[PDB]
RNA sequence: UCAUCCCGACUUACCAACCCGAUGCAAACUGCGAAUACCGGAGAAUGUUAUCACGGGAGACACACGGCGGGUGCUAACGU
RNA sequence: CCUAAAGAGUAACGGAGGAGCACGAAGGUUGGCUAAUCCUGGUCGGACAUCAGGAGGUUAGUGCAAUGGCAUAAGCCAGCUUGACUGCGAGCGUGACGGCGCGAGCAGGUGCGAAAGCAGGUCAUAGUGAUCCGGUGGUUCUGAAUGGAAGGGCCAUCGC
RNA sequence: UGCCUGGCGGCCGUAGCGCGGUGGUCCCACCUGACCCCAUGCCGAACUCAGAAGUGAAACGCCGUAGCGCCGAUGGUAGUGUGGGGUCUCCCCAUGCGAGAGUAGGGAACUGCCAGGCA
RNA sequence: CCCUG
RNA sequence: CGGCACGUAGCGCAGCGGUAGCGCACCGUCAUGGGGUGUCGGGGGUCGGAGGUUCAAAUCCUCUCGUGCCGACCA
């Protein structure tokens, strides 16, 4: 850490929309709102046939 | 080739001169050194002037 | 620094348990962690570099060495000592709230996002990574960035071999696929 | 025809001139030398082209030394 | 590794002191303790020694690593130094930054006798 | 016609052939050709007495060329006065001492292999014989 | 050759980088290395000081062959 | 560089290459650092641009040819500077000579370093030209009856 | 007096690599923090400072082990000074010197001063 | 400018 | 035999450390009943071959095999 050339940095208020608040030292500035986290992302939590249409298509 | 001579005269006026070359395509500016001067027997500042 | 936390706290002793070791400093670290961008076409426009460097300090909240070129090669009409790229390294407490940026933040942002790859290990434990588009990134924002531009991410670690290495960060939860 | 050889230059009368064993004077040659292939020891200088002269008075002495094995020479005093 | 690199440091210094025949005041410092000797300029013979892992230092001062254990153990030396009547040594920092607890000895020893 | 691909130096002082040569044994196959006497090869001579060998046995064992015509050799051209520089190269040799085994050869019975090596001492300039493998 | 968008699957009339094992060569190669030679010191004998310095006078600066080490030439020349 | 025969030297219209410069930093010191090449991983990026790790150990580098050097680096980076100083010089090498070169130390002043110390150019060896005749600046040293001056001398330097 | 550890040397591979094992009371190293002394062409990575919770993991030291590197005979061979000789591009004899390579074998260093811990 | 016999 | 001049698209020619250029020609469309001329719009080159330095070679060097020129004289 030298001083005055470092980009101005402290601590921000994140909120995701799935009611999440998280607490993280950046340099924007103004808070944070959040599309997805770790807490809600299909892949973090684990979310993310030709035979079967025919019959239901065509069944007899 | 391209090197040609200066003089670097004292600024103690008594007109001591070292001499030396310079590339002058390279740097137009003058060149200022502190050297002794046997005369006056003080480093003092030798500027360069015209041969 | 709440993951330093998670690890003093948990990781440590987790690490014995499934590999048996003998010293809780066997437990793997992780050693620097620096973040780079080529930015080659410098040559091209030497200003690109410079914003480029502001938008890599605005991500790493530090500022950059504007790195040259090691030795000229002919194919990229490059000189040796000419600055083509940006770098920082973290350490300490920067490691874990950039860590903490990144788990928690940044993969979730990605787009078409599926996981990393558990093979992407050097062969020695350390992990590597390419993100293509910074903007995924929050610490930038949209509509004052120039160029679309990417990075990539080197994690170093002092950990022996790749299992080693994929242990350590599923123990971060890092998502692998 | 014609040759595109026929070039050299003068001898440089380099070597050893002042072999084990000789009395020298203050300030006599050792060895003339391109690079040090002998270095300087005790009471000897390494002049700017690495000329070895005799800083003292004495007898002259060969040895090698060190860890890479290098040739030092040295004035071991009367 | 470190202790190489600051043996390959050390070692224009060494063989320059060598080579003049002075004898050496040879700084040695790790984290938790300090050591300096007085030697010979052959190089092989010590003439004085002081450490702070000895009773007689350890047991006044309270931690051994700091400006107080060097200034402490550049008196000591200093003392026994002139005692054994040498008076006049040259200064070997053996690789290490001339800061710190390297200086602070080092002034510790010409503040009390000295001359280097 | 043998040759090296490419050299240091296109021309070579003429040299002296003084001592007894290496390379006295038998070291791949088992029947050999050696020299005996002293004196230069040319890779034209080299050629010629290998195509003997090879179209004498009728490609069976295997052959192993034992020396290489490393040496360039100059000749100055006809009507030219002495000096004005060194010839141009024209040919190359190798310098051959007593005892040298200049071929070697593998799976050929005892009878043949003495014929074909008969045939290649008539193509060579010096004095040859046969040897054979030894254990030690 | 098979499939021929990425992919990929076969055979080599074959050619072969690195490394390993083994055999050579080098005036402009040396991880080795003589005999001689050369410098210096000590010692005995021998030599009409044979050694060095300074001064007077020159001549000579077209060499030849033979031995050994070589360049060049054709390991040709009573060649160079 | 070889020929050149293990001191020096040694010829040919013998065998191969270079120079007629460059640099006020590419010099002085102080402090720090270590290369080529290959493999693995990774966004554009591909065989080769940047980064991380590993192997390797100078196969790199040296302002420019080759040889001999160089890790204590002479190689790379940064800070401060002008010793790329002035008058000398024990002694020595090398030349037929003109000359050329190394040089501890002394006196004056300086730079770097906390100091010991180092510095009278660059890793060394090429990068050059006698004398005459003049030109420029300083120095009363001389100055054709005397005072000056011109001219000349000395020192510095310029023109093949 | 003995063992272990650190520093400085002697010596410069018989002493260096590799493989296996072993040590932390003390020492050493890793280490814990660093707004401060200082420092990073960014980073307390290095360097520096303030300490001593934990670890001998890495490092380092020590021990064993030839898979190597290394050393290395006796004799022989090559070469060569001097004198002679031949079939004289090259060799031989008398005599003096005598390699390099290789083989048997050796070899997992030895040692000085001071300081510290234990007995 | 030319227009296969 | 010795120099010295050049090997660039199918052809003729420029360019002689970082970029390959001009003309004729070929192709496609217009104009014509049709051809030519004309008009519009394109493309095309291991830079003779090989290997050396350099970050890089058409340009710098060496050799090479082609074609041209000038001398191969006193006896
Ligand atoms: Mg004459
Ligand atoms: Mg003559
Ligand atoms: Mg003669
Ligand atoms: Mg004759
Ligand atoms: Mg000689
Ligand atoms: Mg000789
Ligand atoms: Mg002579
Ligand atoms: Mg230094
Ligand atoms: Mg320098
Ligand atoms: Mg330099
Ligand atoms: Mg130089
Ligand atoms: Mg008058
Ligand atoms: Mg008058
Ligand atoms: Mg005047
Ligand atoms: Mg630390
Ligand atoms: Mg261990
Ligand atoms: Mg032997
Ligand atoms: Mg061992
Ligand atoms: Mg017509
Ligand atoms: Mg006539
Ligand atoms: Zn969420």
């Amino acid at each position: 850490m030298k001083k005055d050339i470092h980009p101005k940095y402290e601590e921000i208020t994140a909120s995701c929309s799935c009611g999440n608040v998280m607490k993280i030292r950046s340099t924007v500035g103004h808070d944070l709102n959040l599309d997805v986290c770790s807490k809600c992302h299909p892949f973090f939590t684990g979310k993310q046939g030709r035979v079967d249409r025919f019959n239901k298509r065509f069944n007899i | 080739g391209i090197r040609e001579k200066i003089k670097l005269v004292s600024s103690a006026g008594t007109g001591h001169f070292y001499t030396t070359t310079k590339n002058k395509r390279t740097k137009p500016e003058k060149l200022e050194l502190k050297k002794f001067d046997p005369v006056v027997r003080q480093h003092v500042i030798y500027k360069e002037a015209k041969i | 620094a709440k993951l330093h936390d998670y690890y003093k706290d948990e990781v440590v002793k987790k690490l014995m348990t499934e590999f048996n070791y003998n010293s809780v400093m066997q437990v793997p670290r992780v050693e620097k962690i620096t973040l780079n961008m080529g930015v080659g076409e410098a040559i091209a426009d030497k200003k690109l570099l410079d914003n480029a460097a502001a938008d890599l300090a605005a991500i790493s909240g530090q500022k950059p060495l504007i790195t040259k070129a090691r030795k000229s090669v002919a194919g990229f009409k490059i000189r040796q000592g000419y600055p083509i790229g940006c770098k920082v390294t973290l350490r300490g407490e920067r490691m874990w709230e950039f860590f903490e940026r990144l788990i928690t933040i940044a993969v979730p942002r990605i787009r078409d996002f599926r996981g990393l790859s558990a093979k992407s290990f050097d062969g020695r434990g350390n992990y590597s990574m390419g993100v293509r588009e910074q903007i995924i990134f929050p610490e930038i924002d949209y509509d004052k960035v120039d160029r679309v531009r990417g990075l990539d991410i080197t994690i170093t670690t002092t950990a022996k071999s790749d299992e080693e290495g994929r242990a350590l960060l599923a123990a971060f939860d890092f998502p692998f696929r | 025809g014609s040759t595109r050889n026929g070039r050299d230059s003068e001898a440089k009368r380099l070597g050893v001139k002042r072999f084990g064993g000789e009395s020298v004077l203050a300030g006599s040659i050792i060895v003339r030398q391109r690079g040090t292939k002998f270095h300087a020891g005790a009471n000897v200088g390494c002049g700017r082209d690495h000329t070895l002269f005799a800083k003292a008075d004495g007898k002259v002495k060969f040895e090698v030394k060190g860890p890479k094995n290098r040739k030092f020479i040295s004035i071991e005093a009367e | 590794d470190k202790k190489s690199a600051r043996i390959r440091r050390a070692t224009r210094a060494r063989r320059k002191l060598q080579e003049l025949g002075a004898t050496r005041l040879v700084v040695h410092r790790t984290p938790r303790h300090i050591y300096a000797q007085v030697i010979a300029p052959n190089g092989s013979e010590v003439l004085v020694a002081a450490s702070t892992v000895e009773k007689a230092i350890a047991e006044q001062l309270k931690y051994t690593g700091n400006k107080d254990a060097a200034a402490a153990v550049g008196k000591a030396v200093a003392e026994r130094a002139l005692e054994k009547g040498i008076k006049d040594v040259s200064f070997d920092r053996s690789g290490f930054q001339y800061h710190g607890r390297v200086q602070a000895l080092a002034d510790a020893a010409r503040e009390a006798g000295l001359q280097f | 016609m043998l040759q090296p691909k490419r050299t240091k130096f296109r021309k070579m002082h003429k040299g002296r052939n003084r001592g007894l040569a290496q390379g006295t044994d038998v070291s791949f196959g088992s029947f050999g050709l050696k020299a005996v006497g002293r004196g230069r090869l040319t890779a034209r001579q080299i050629e010629a007495a290998r195509r003997a060998m090879t179209r004498a046995v009728k490609r069976q064992g295997k052959i192993w060329i034992r020396v290489f015509p490393d040496k360039p050799i100059t000749e100055k051209p006809l009507a030219v006065r002495m000096g004005k520089g060194k010839g141009n190269v024209e040919y190359w040799v190798a310098l051959i001492q007593p005892g040298k085994v200049l071929y070697e050869m593998d799976g050929v019975p005892e009878e043949l292999a003495r014929e074909a090596f008969k045939l290649a001492a008539a193509k060579l300039p010096i004095k040859t014989t046969f040897v054979t493998k030894t254990v030690m």
